[PDB]
């Protein structure tokens, strides 16, 4: 691919999540998703191979289907009011249609499938976009449509994100999957306090944002896309794996790290609406994204697994390419806890 | 009650999309696709849509004619299926055609909600609008005035077709 | 739906044990249903009998427990004039996952079914009784 | 999982199954030891049959310099057994 | 010492070096100035001086 | 004496396709190291076409 | 769920509107301006790090551009969200006074008249 | 709502109901998201037309148009799929698990 | 009304010539007779099997042309608008965005069939 080709195919990702959040009316928010689709095939098969292949099929019929429903939905809501805003659905059946395939476009359960297999597939950098970038749209679309949110469809969609998030990550050993696990995890988290708050949900976003590109970027760093791979980073640069320890402790939601913000707040703030039973269930499920992050840093960064001796000769050269945001990505990621009350800038 | 054409239009499209659905050979659900597509566009011809339907009728004539060639090439095996050459097939259709038959008994038997909202039927003749005044078209006025009301449009719809293009050739190229 | 859940709901709580076993039969029956169509959309059977067959089992295992629970918890409710007390609704769990234990043939999770059914089912109780909700509505 | 650990009795009871399905070969007169040419009156071509008999059998191919010393039933059994590393 | 051109000579790169340091002091002047305007529009706004 | 640190029989737990292996997932292999697959040979008949003699 | 942004009179992308100015700045020491420096310089710091340089002593402009920016950007943050904390207060008070008769004012009786059941420890 | 309406409005369901199952050949779940586009292009028009919004005559042109990239992105990603393979089938992509 | 007594009668015309065509002279089919025509000799594969696209670019290409023509057949009623300026100017931007893209795949070898 060219770099001119690529860059302008970023630049449409970016340009289509745009349209998709300043747009006021159904037909442009449809058309800003369908672009963000139809420059995004592509850049999931920069590096040509039949996995690439694979992954960018599954995600295009997904998104597809999730097109055509948001359409539906679209149209069904027109025909009972001859409204194109996007102000809240005066229809049960367009808002159920809607919910659904926003579900779809962000990966919930039970439409999480193609999230691993997709992430999988493509490279790190692909994977980096896919799980930071496309859910600022349907995140923000929900967002504006929350006051027409039926409580029980959506509350139903995250437990079930949360739960499937856990388990489906207890039992992987590629970084990936582990990655697309904790994202569907985490959206989980993002829209379980959406028809309660939607600035906590911004707030969930954007602290999973930072972790996220943060824990790609040391993934890319030390290129490793397996457990074992990612063993030998520790006999060749100690304090990538340290800093990774760190921000693997800080995925988990550990105080006094950055990861336990959001946790913290959407439980308080569901405590305000007297729900009680559901923040308790899903903090103790999210005990389950600790333990596989408690298992990768034990196998990476707190015990030093045997090394090849090929790896000598790596200890003569360094990175010609260095990435400028991951300091202040990873620092944003740990230490941004006692700046907790600057969330009230975000309403 | 008047001949209710457009009732057996409609019915006749059903049928095209039931016979698509149940996924035969692309051959013939690119011709079930066809007959809907004709069959729609003389639906929206019934209702004043002459433009909206002949251009859809076009559109899907060309896309179907490329599906026909892509069909030859990739879509193919030694023995094509029809309908009646599957039992998974032929069950497929015909559960669409009783389900259709169903749910046009329930709607013009009796008054129920089936999925959104419930109805009588009564034929479309009743909800039209007896306007009475003009030298042109509203529906062809409406068209045309994406040229100078939707500029934002056609800004968006240029740049997606030149994205397009780029996007295939970027995807077809394989190494 | 939950049209099912205010059936069940409606029958007071010591009186018409037939009719709240046959509630709580239904609620299972659905539950099973529902479980044993993700089962065969994601795991295929290899044959439409076998499928049929897993199908019933499933069914007929959630079904039994819907029946034993409801059935159990009513007539101890009626039989200890206790009406709104947890313990009957314990009782109706354990019954429940003894048949569970019973159904696939095994020691250990007829115990585990016993122990965790019976406190869900105590706390669902607690919770009807002081109004716990778990889909809360946004009241702020 | 895959196709369960595959036995010598399983081998040597599918070797005779498709013995007997041969014509020319009376099927109670036919042995595991039976040689082909001397008790069962079979010619060079007949066991080259048996031989594309025994590949279609157990799904993989044998050569002409093997198939040249598998001369009865057990024979058969050995090779297919040290093809297909079975100990037992 | 090394073999290579090693991109880091000696002498540091005096361009990027002054382009850093004069951000940083146009950074500090400027919240000094604002810091001052914030204060004065406060106090004329509620009346203190 | 010294402090325990992970051997090879340690590592290879972390090293199949899965944890927890179960006898389904057990033929399940490790991608390749580069994200490639060897390529199938499905070889694509050519067309063959008589021309003439009528 | 949106409680503050379809409040009447808001400019869509202002980040600080006028009314701000009415309220007193940060002063340049506040803590949380001093923590978003060493936040920064921990930004460098490991930036120092990841390169292979010299942690504390390599690259001083970069560790002063870290802090600088940091600081600037910090400060904003600071009067944002005091801003909105302020209108937070305004508007609550506000209602409660355009709402007698949904927080009234219920004479408070003393300790030596409300009747408190005693429970012993024992 | 006419019996037409109805009738659209199953034979969107019906061709969400086609793509959501699949036999073997891709090409035909690609033709049911084309039967969706063509469904919603008749209900939006029927709509648009009954109520007389005669600016909103223009909406289904651009559905159409959108319709074709779509279209051309299957397409696209077929062909490549068909040179992995030298078949359309799904059985074939499922070289990723969950 | 008239279209539909129109398609009628010319459908029911070409139906009624293939039914005397097939009903009126005397039939003598054997397997010889009705075997595939390879101009002396049996085919040696199927003709179901797969059949090269070698311009299946162009092709894909054909789908998204194919709607700049539903985008370009308003322009008569368009011309009639206040307006002239943006309407031009609009459809002029169109043909440019339809003639880049021409360009690009012509540039990019993108019209020259598979070998
Ligand atoms: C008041 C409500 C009452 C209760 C309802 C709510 C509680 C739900 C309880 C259901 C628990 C589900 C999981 C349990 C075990 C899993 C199923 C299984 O296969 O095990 C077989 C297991 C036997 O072991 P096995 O056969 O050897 O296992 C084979 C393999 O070793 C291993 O098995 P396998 O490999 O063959 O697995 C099968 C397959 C498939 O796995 C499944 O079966 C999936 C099950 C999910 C269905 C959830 C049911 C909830 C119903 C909601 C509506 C209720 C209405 C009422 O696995 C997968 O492919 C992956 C599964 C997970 C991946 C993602 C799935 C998510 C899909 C969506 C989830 C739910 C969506 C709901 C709506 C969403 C809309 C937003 O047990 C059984 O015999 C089946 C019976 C299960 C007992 C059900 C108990 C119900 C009791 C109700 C009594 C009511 C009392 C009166 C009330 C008053
Ligand atoms: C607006 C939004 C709404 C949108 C939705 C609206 C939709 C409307 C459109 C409806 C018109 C139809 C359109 C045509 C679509 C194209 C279909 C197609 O191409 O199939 C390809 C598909 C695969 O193609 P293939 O590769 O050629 O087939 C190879 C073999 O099939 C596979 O090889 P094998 O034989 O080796 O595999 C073993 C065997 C395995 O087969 C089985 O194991 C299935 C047997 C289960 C029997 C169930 C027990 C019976 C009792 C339950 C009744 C409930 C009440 C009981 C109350 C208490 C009882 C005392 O076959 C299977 O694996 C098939 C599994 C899938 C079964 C059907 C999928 C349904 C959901 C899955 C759950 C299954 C039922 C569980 C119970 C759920 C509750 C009823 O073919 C099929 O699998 C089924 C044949 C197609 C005919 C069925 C289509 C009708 C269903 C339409 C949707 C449902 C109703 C719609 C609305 C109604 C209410 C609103
Ligand atoms: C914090 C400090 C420390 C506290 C924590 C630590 C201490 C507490 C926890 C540790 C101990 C508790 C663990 C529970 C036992 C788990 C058993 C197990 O895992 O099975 C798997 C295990 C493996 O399953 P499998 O591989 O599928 O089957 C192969 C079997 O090995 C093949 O087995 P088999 O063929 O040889 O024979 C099996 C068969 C026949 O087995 C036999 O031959 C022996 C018969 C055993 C039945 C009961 C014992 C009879 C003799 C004493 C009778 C009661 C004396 C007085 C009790 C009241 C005291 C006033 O079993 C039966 O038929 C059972 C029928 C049930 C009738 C009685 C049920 C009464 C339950 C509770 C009674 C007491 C309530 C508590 C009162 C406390 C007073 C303050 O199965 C077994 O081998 C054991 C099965 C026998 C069950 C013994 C349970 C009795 C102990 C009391 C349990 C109640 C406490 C737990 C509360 C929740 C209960 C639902
Ligand atoms: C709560 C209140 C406030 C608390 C503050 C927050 C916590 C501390 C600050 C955190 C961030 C600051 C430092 C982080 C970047 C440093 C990078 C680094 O690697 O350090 C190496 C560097 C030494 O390297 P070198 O000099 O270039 O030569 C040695 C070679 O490089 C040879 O080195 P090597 O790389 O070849 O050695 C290999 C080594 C390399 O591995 C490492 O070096 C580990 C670095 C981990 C990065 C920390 C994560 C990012 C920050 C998150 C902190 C979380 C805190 C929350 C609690 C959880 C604790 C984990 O790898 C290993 O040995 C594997 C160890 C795995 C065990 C698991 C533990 C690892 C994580 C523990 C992190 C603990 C927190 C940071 C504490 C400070 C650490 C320097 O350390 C330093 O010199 C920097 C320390 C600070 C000095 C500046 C102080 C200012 C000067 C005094 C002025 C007085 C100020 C007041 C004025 C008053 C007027 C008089
Ligand atoms: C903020 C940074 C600016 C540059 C980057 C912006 C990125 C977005 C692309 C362009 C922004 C779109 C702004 C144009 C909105 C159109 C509406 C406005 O401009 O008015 C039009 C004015 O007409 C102008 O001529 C608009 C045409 C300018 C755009 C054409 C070329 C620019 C395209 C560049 C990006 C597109 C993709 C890349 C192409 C190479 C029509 O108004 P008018 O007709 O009076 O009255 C209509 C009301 N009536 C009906 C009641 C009478
Ligand atoms: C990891 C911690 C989070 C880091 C977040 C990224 C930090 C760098 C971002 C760069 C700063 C520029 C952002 C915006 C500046 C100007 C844009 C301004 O006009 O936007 C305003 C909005 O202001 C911004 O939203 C404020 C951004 C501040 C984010 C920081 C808060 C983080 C919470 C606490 C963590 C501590 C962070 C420490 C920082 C180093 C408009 O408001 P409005 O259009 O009406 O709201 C739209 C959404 N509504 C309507 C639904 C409500
Ligand atoms: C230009 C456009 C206008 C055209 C208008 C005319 C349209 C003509 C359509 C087709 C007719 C042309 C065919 C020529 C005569 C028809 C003969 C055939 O169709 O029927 C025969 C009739 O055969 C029937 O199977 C047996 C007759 C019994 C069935 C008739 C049912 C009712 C009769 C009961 C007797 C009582 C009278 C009731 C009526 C008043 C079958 O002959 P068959 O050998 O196969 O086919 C070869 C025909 N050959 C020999 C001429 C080459
Ligand atoms: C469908 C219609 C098909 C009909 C058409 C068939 C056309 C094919 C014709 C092919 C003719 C040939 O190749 S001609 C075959 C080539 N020549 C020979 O085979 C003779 C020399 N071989 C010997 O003498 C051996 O000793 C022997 C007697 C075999 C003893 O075999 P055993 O070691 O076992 O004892």
């Amino acid at each position: 691919m060219n770099p001119i080709i690529y860059t302008t195919l970023i630049m449409t990702v970016m340009s289509g999540t745009m349209l998709v959040m300043i747009s006021s009316h159904w037909l442009l928010i449809w058309i800003g998703f369908e672009m963000n689709l139809l420059a995004m095939i592509p850049v999931l098969m920069k590096n040509f191979n039949p996995r690439a292949t694979e992954a960018a099929t599954k995600y295009f019929l997904t998104q597809a289907t999730a097109s055509m429903m948001l359409m539906m939905a679209i149209i069904i809501n027109l025909l009972y009011s001859g409204q194109w805003t996007i102000t809240k659905m005066f229809n049960p059946v367009a808002m159920t249609m809607m919910t659904m395939a926003l579900a779809m476009k962000l990966g919930l359960s039970p439409f999480h499938f193609w999230v691993p297999e997709v992430t999988q597939g493509i490279s790190l950098q692909a994977g980096l976009l896919l799980l930071t970038w496309q859910k600022l749209a349907p995140l923000s679309v929900l967002c504006q449509i929350s006051q027409s949110i039926n409580p029980n469809l959506m509350l139903t969609m995250a437990m079930l994100s949360i739960l499937i998030g856990g388990w489906g990550g207890l039992n992987q050993t590629q970084l990936r999957k582990i990655m697309a696990y904790s994202s569907i995890a985490h959206m989980g988290w993002m829209t379980a306090v959406l028809p309660y708050n939607t600035t906590m949900t911004i707030l969930n976003l954007l602290i999973y944002i930072t972790m996220t590109l943060a824990m790609f970027m040391l993934l890319i760093h030390s290129s490793a896309t397996t457990t074992l791979s990612l063993s030998h980073t520790w006999n060749k640069m100690p304090v990538i794996t340290s800093l990774m320890m760190v921000t693997l402790l800080s995925m988990g939601g550990l105080p006094p790290l950055s990861g336990f913000m959001p946790k913290w707040m959407i439980i308080q703030e569901m405590t305000k609406n007297e729900s009680i039973i559901m923040p308790t269930l899903m903090a103790m499920t999210a005990l389950l994204n600790l333990y596989f992050y408690m298992r990768l840093a034990y196998s990476s960064s707190l015990t030093m697994f045997p090394s090849t001796n090929n790896m000598k000769m790596k200890w003569q050269f360094e990175h010609t390419k260095q990435m400028k945001l991951l300091p202040t990505m990873i620092v944003l990621s740990t230490l941004v806890l006692p700046m907790t009350p600057a969330l009230s800038s975000l309403n | 009650m008047t001949m209710y054409i457009a009732f057996i239009l409609s019915t006749i499209f059903v049928i095209g999309f039931v016979g698509f659905s149940s996924k035969p050979s692309p051959i013939y659900g690119g011709l079930g696709l066809i007959v809907s597509g004709g069959v729609g566009c003389g639906i929206v011809l019934n209702f004043g849509g002459s433009f909206l339907g002949l251009m859809v009728f076009l559109i899907y004539l060309g896309g179907m004619l490329v599906v026909f060639g892509y069909t030859t090439a990739m879509a193919t095996e030694m023995y094509p299926e029809v309908w009646v050459s599957n039992k998974t097939v032929f069950g497929a259709f015909v559960s669409g055609l009783m389900m259709e038959f169903c749910m046009v008994y329930y709607a013009l038997k009796e008054e129920e909600v089936e999925i959104i909202f419930k109805f009588n039927g009564l034929g479309d003749w009743v909800i039209y609008d007896t306007g009475d005044s003009g030298f042109f078209s509203e529906e062809a006025m409406g068209i045309a005035a994406l040229y100078s009301y939707g500029t934002w449009l056609v800004i968006v719809t240029g740049w997606s077709l030149l994205i397009g293009v780029v996007v295939i050739m970027e995807i077809t190229r394989g190494n | 739906a939950k049209t099912l859940l205010h059936k069940y709901s409606d029958i007071p709580e010591g009186t018409e044990c037939h009719r709240k076993a046959y509630a709580s039969t239904s609620i299972g029956g659905a539950t099973g249903l529902i479980v044993s169509a993700y089962s065969i959309a994601l795991k295929p059977p290899a044959s439409f009998l076998e499928g049929v067959a897993r199908t019933g089992r499933y069914t007929f295992t959630s079904a039994a427990i819907g029946a034993i629970f409801g059935l159990t918890s009513c007539i101890s409710a009626q039989v200890r004039e206790k009406p709104d007390d947890p313990l009957n609704y314990f009782i109706g769990g354990c019954a429940g996952g003894l048949t569970l234990g019973a159904r696939t043939r095994s020691y250990g999770i007829g115990a585990a079914a016993c122990a965790y059914m019976g406190l869900t089912a105590a706390l669902v109780k607690m919770g009807q009784l002081e109004g716990w909700q778990v889909f809360a509505e946004p009241k702020v | 999982s895959d196709a369960p650990p595959l036995t010598l009795e399983a081998i040597k009871d599918r070797v005779l199954y498709v013995l007997k399905l041969y014509d020319k070969i009376d099927p109670e007169k036919l042995s595991v030891n039976s040689h082909f040419m001397k008790d069962l009156g079979l010619d060079s071509l007949d066991q080259v049959e048996i031989i594309m008999a025994m590949e279609d059998e157990f799904g993989f191919e044998i050569p002409d310099i093997d198939a040249e010393k598998l001369m009865c039933p057990q024979e058969i059994v050995d090779y297919i057994a040290d093809k297909k590393d079975v100990y037992e | 010492k090394f073999y290579i051109r090693e991109p880091p000579h000696g002498s540091p790169d005096w361009l990027k070096v002054g382009l850093t340091l004069g951000t940083s002091v146009f950074l500090w002047i400027y919240l000094i100035k604002q810091h001052k305007e914030d204060v004065l529009e406060y106090k004329r706004r509620n009346g203190l001086e | 004496a010294r402090q325990w640190q992970p051997d090879v029989e340690w590592a290879e737990q972390f090293g199949g396709a899965v944890m927890y292996p179960t006898k389904e997932t057990a033929h399940w292999k490790p991608p390749p190291w580069n994200d490639v697959d060897p390529p199938k040979d499905t070889l694509v008949s050519n067309l063959t076409l008589n021309f003439g003699p009528q | 769920m949106t409680m503050m942004s379809g409040r009447p009179g808001r400019v869509p992308l202002q980040f600080l509107p006028n009314e701000a100015r009415s309220l007193p700045p940060p002063k340049l020491t506040d803590p949380r301006l001093v923590y978003m420096g060493f936040l920064g310089y921990c930004s460098g710091l490991i930036d120092n790090a990841i390169r292979r340089r010299p942690v504390v002593s390599a690259g001083l402009h970069r560790q002063l551009l870290y802090v600088t920016s940091f600081v600037f950007f910090g400060y904003y943050l600071l009067k944002r969200q005091d801003y909105m904390y302020a209108l937070r207060d305004h508007d609550m008070f506000a209602y409660v006074k355009s709402h007698p008769e949904d927080f009234p004012e219920k004479d408070k009786k003393t300790y030596g008249e409300i009747l408190e059941e005693f429970h012993p420890v024992r | 709502m006419p019996l037409v309406y109805m009738n659209i409005i199953m034979a969107f369901a019906i061709a969400l109901a086609g793509l959501l199952m699949y036999r073997s050949h891709l090409m035909s779940s690609l033709l049911c998201l084309e039967g969706m586009m063509l469904s919603l292009f008749i209900m939006s028009t029927l709509i648009i037309l009954n109520t007389h919004f005669t600016l909103a005559n223009m909406m289904p042109i651009i559905l159409l148009v959108f319709a074709a990239c779509e279209a051309a992105l299957g397409l696209s990603l077929l062909v490549m799929v068909s040179n992995t393979y030298g078949t359309d089938y799904v059985q074939n992509l499922n070289l990723l698990q969950c | 009304m008239n279209i539909m007594l129109t398609l009628l009668t010319n459908v029911t015309l070409a139906s009624l010539l293939v039914l005397i065509a097939f009903w009126l002279p005397q039939l003598n089919a054997y397997s010889e007779k009705t075997s595939p025509y390879e101009c002396g000799f049996d085919p040696m594969g199927s003709a179901r099997l797969p059949f090269s696209m070698k311009f299946f670019l162009v092709a894909i290409t054909f789908l998204l042309f194919d709607l700049e023509i539903a985008l370009l057949l308003p322009l008569p009623w368009a011309s009639q608008t206040n307006n002239l300026k943006t309407m031009l100017t609009m459809a002029l931007f169109l043909l440019i965005l339809l003639a880049a893209s021409l360009a690009y795949e012509w540039t990019q070898k993108g019209l020259e069939w598979a070998e």
